[PDB]
RNA sequence: AGCGCCGUGGCGCAGUGGAAGCGCGCAGGGCUCAUAACCCUGAUGUCCUCGGAUCGAAACCGAGCGGCGCUACCA
């Protein structure tokens, strides 16, 4: 049972609103924005991202319009984070 | 010569994977907009 | 622990009740405000005009309380073709102690002669100022004929303008102009939406309303802020109805006539035929007083085409079986009020759209059907009811020979063809017959943008008559 | 002369202020609960009570815009299907636009009632006569 | 308002007269390297409500309810 990862100073939690083609996604960041994210390396074709699943995405200082996914939460670290309260708790996502 | 408008990071091709750091520049001579890549490790934060 | 109905019945018996009309009263001494006339009939016709989808049946239902039905599946919501009706009795308090603005109170036709004052702390009883009829008119662009027919029937007018929407709505202007055509110079203005508007937005709307009504024939029309749904400021409207509209000159000297506008068949389904009723012509009587047991004929009547294609008119003779007005069966009917003449006319002759816009004459007179009617016409400079997106208003073009125009002679809905056009005169040949009695106020409209658009006015001065076959 | 007009306007404004000194931003945040091939709307009772509409009619409209069927448990709606909160939010907004919100006046007091057999929703804040059934 | 209908297992149809029906659904396992297609097997219903005839009614019918298509708002 691998430990979860918390957020650090520019890497923030988000939810896939719906996944884009050609290796992109649209992530509603839990800041109020419907940002566009790129599926990074280390994560492209080994950990499949499903529409509607809480994830971690790194912002870029020099583009706030687009960001890149980093780590994925398999709805278990996600529910535990919602219990702890790392995200605005109005947008509750669960199975 | 040109003037920097915004700082776009352009996504790499297939066999590689990186976010190559670049910049939109409007050329002073005519005004056409061109994307230019900026070669070095810690060079982007020098573009200003 | 008395039931509400028992209380209402006791208040009705204490309030004077509903008297029964004398079977033979002295007629030359009958004024439109007499008790035999006022407590049971509506003597002044009051209409409502406005743009589509703002609420006119709403205002009338708030005022009187008699619903306009709004029938026919699709027509429960979108638009109606027939006019809406409602009887309103205007009551004012006798007590000078209660302030005048809330003294007036409009009630249903079933109300007593003197209902109590519902204002708290006021023991005085109400007095019936006048009984009025309400002619609701569907304000749509597609529907032109019934608006003009009712406006002919009308005697005073109420224009409705919405608050939040655009100020110079063209349908309101068209209806006001049509009212000005048919000799109606008594209109009161109502701002339907004020609750959703600000104190300065309402003032700007009022300034726009005043700016609109400067070049119109009606000049000093009172303006009233009213609420259709909130059910407030009706007593003041009753006051304005009383003050700014007097009784049009109408006595019993004029010869009897009638104008059917709607046609009602009394055939209740499910009941056996051995117990039936006669066919009803819903008519406005602007002249003539009708009694029980009077023989009367529909002049344009049966319209037929011979084998050669010629037009024959068989007048529809009829014995008056009943004259239903307001709420109760009444002996005499006051001219200038919508009344159902239930005669022994065939029920199928009155199914839905058969007796609409048809003149009728009591025995002792012979109105004439015309095939050719030569008219004195006049036009305006720009059309009304058309929204031009920032350009000049559509300018009326002169008449062309051999053209179909909707000519509404009073109520009669006819589509005429032009034989010739002159400087002030024109000649029209009609397909559907129309009869003329004295002059009849006529409205003209043409087909340019799909549907009918009003153009001006006209009056018949001569024509070719067809002697009816008896 | 418009002098006998603005006076009644002032009286009407005074009556409006006295009767309704308050004179919707109360739509619940839609919690779409997606269990794989299953969908759960557990807050449906809260939306139904915060828009003054019975849950039966809301569920019927849901199964009219969405071509599926579902079960009600306890307050909660379970529909075995994969669907986004985007479309749920859009359908809720459209329902509010044509059912919860009155078209003639900006109000929520209106409720579903019946006048011969057609469904006639009627207003309470003003008392209008509208119909939204299809 | 009357007429022509209907009343479901989650949805759709069906016989109405011997009395819980089938597909679409969904759960489960089966084929498959694997998914879909396809196999097979389940747990759920006042066949709307009150009655009357019947050895028997969900069914034949009436006296009523709700939803409808017309006729047509039928003073
Ligand atoms: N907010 C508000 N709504 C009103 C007001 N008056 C009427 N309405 C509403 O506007 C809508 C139109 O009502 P309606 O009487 O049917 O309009 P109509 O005159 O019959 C249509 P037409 O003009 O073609 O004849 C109704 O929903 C009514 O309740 C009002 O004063 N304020
Ligand atoms: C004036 S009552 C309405 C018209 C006709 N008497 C019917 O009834
Ligand atoms: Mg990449
Ligand atoms: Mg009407």
């Amino acid at each position: 049972k691998r430990e979860l990862i918390y957020k650090e100073e520019g890497q923030e939690y988000a939810q896939i609103t719906k996944m884009l083609g050609n290796g992109r996604v649209e992530a509603s960041c839990f800041d109020g924005n419907k940002r566009m994210a790129h599926i990074r390396g280390k994560l492209r074709k080994k950990v499949w991202m499903g529409q509607g699943d809480i994830i971690l995405v790194s912002l870029r200082d020099f583009q706030d319009d687009q960001c890149d996914v980093v780590h994925k939460y398999n709805l278990d670290e996600a529910r535990t984070l919602k219990n702890q309260g790392e995200l605005p708790e109005n947008a509750k996502i669960n199975e | 010569k040109g003037i920097v408008l915004e700082k776009i990071g352009i996504e790499s091709k297939q066999p590689n994977s990186a976010i190559r750091k670049c910049v939109r520049v409007q050329l002073i001579k005519n005004g056409k907009k061109v994307t230019a890549f900026v070669p070095n490790d810690g060079c982007l934060n020098f573009v200003d | 622990g008395e039931t509400e109905e028992e209380k209402r019945k006791r208040e009705f018996e204490e309030g004077g009740g509903l008297p029964e009309q004398p079977l033979n009263p002295d007629f030359s001494k009958l004024n439109p405000l007499s008790a035999e006339i006022i407590n049971r009939q509506a003597t002044i016709n009051i209409g409502t005009i406005g743009h589509v989808a703002h609420g006119k049946s709403t205002v009338v239902r708030a005022i009187s309380g008699v619903q306009t039905v709004r029938f026919k599946d699709e027509l429960e919501r979108n638009i109606t073709i027939k006019l809406g009706y409602a009887n309103a009795k205007i009551y004012k308090c006798q007590e000078p102690t209660c302030p005048e603005p809330d003294c007036y109170r409009s009630f249903k036709s079933d109300k007593e002669i003197s209902p109590k004052c519902q204002r708290p702390g006021c023991p005085g009883r109400y007095k019936l100022v006048r009984h009025v009829s309400f002619v609701d008119c569907p304000g749509h662009d597609i529907l032109m004929s019934t608006m003009l027919s009712g406006a002919a029937v009308m005697d005073a007018a109420l224009l409705l303008i919405a608050g939040n929407e655009s100020c110079p709505q063209p349908q309101t202007s068209e209806h006001l102009a049509a009212i000005e055509i048919m000799k109606l110079k008594h209109v009161i203005i109502l701002q339907n939406k004020v609750d959703l508007m600000r104190e300065e937005s309402a003032l700007e709307h009022q300034k726009s309303i005043l700016k609109f009504i400067r070049g119109t024939i009606a000049d000093g029309a009172p303006i009233v802020p009213i609420s259709a749904q909130l059910k407030y400021n009706i007593d003041a409207v009753n006051e304005f109805i009383v003050k700014t509209i007097p009784v049009p000159p109408r006595d019993f000297m004029i010869s009897p006539r009638l104008i059917v506008i709607r046609s009602f068949d009394v055939n209740k389904p499910g009941a056996e035929i051995e117990d039936l009723k006669g066919g009803v012509a819903g008519g406005s009587i602007l002249n003539g007083v009708f009694k029980l047991g009077d023989e009367i004929e529909i002049r344009p009547g049966i319209v037929t085409k011979d084998d050669k294609g010629k037009i024959q008119c068989k007048p529809i003779f009829s014995n008056i079986v009943s004259l239903f007005a307001e709420q109760n069966d009444l002996k005499f009917a006051v001219p200038g009020g919508l009344i159902g003449v239930g005669t022994k006319v065939d029920p199928t002759l009155c199914r839905a759209d058969r007796l609409v816009g048809q003149v009728v004459g009591a025995k002792g007179h012979l109105p004439n059907i015309y095939t050719d009617i030569e008219i004195n016409y006049f036009l305006l400079r720009r059309l009304l009811g058309v929204k031009t997106d920032g350009q000049k208003q559509a300018k009326v073009r002169k008449l062309e020979p051999n053209e179909v125009l909707m000519v509404n002679i009073g109520s009669t809905a006819t589509g005429a063809r032009v034989v010739a056009v002159k400087a002030d005169m024109a000649r029209l040949q009609l397909t559907s017959p129309a009869c003329t009695e004295i002059n009849e106020k006529i409205a003209l409209s043409r087909r340019i943008e799909k549907h009918w658009r009003l153009i001006g006015w006209a009056t018949i001065k001569k024509g070719t008559t067809l002697e009816p076959i008896a | 002369v418009g002098l006998p007009y603005s006076e009644l306007l002032s009286r009407f404004f005074n009556i409006l202020r006295t009767n309704n000194p308050e004179l919707k931003f109360r739509i619940p945040p839609p919690v779409c609960l997606r269990d794989g091939k299953k969908t759960i709307f557990s807050n449906i009772q809260d939306i139904a009570e915060k828009l003054h509409r019975s849950p039966e009619h809301l569920i019927q409209y849901l199964f009219a815009e969405l071509g599926t069927s579902g079960s009600v448990d306890g307050k909660r709606l379970v529909i075995k299907g994969k669907f986004q909160s985007k479309q749920m939010e859009n359908v809720l907004r459209r329902y509010i636009l044509e059912y919860v919100t009155c078209k003639t006046c900006k109000s929520i007091n209106t409720e579903l009632k019946r006048e011969n057999r057609l469904f006639f929703m009627v207003c309470k804040s003003c008392g209008s006569t509208r119909s939204v059934s299809s």
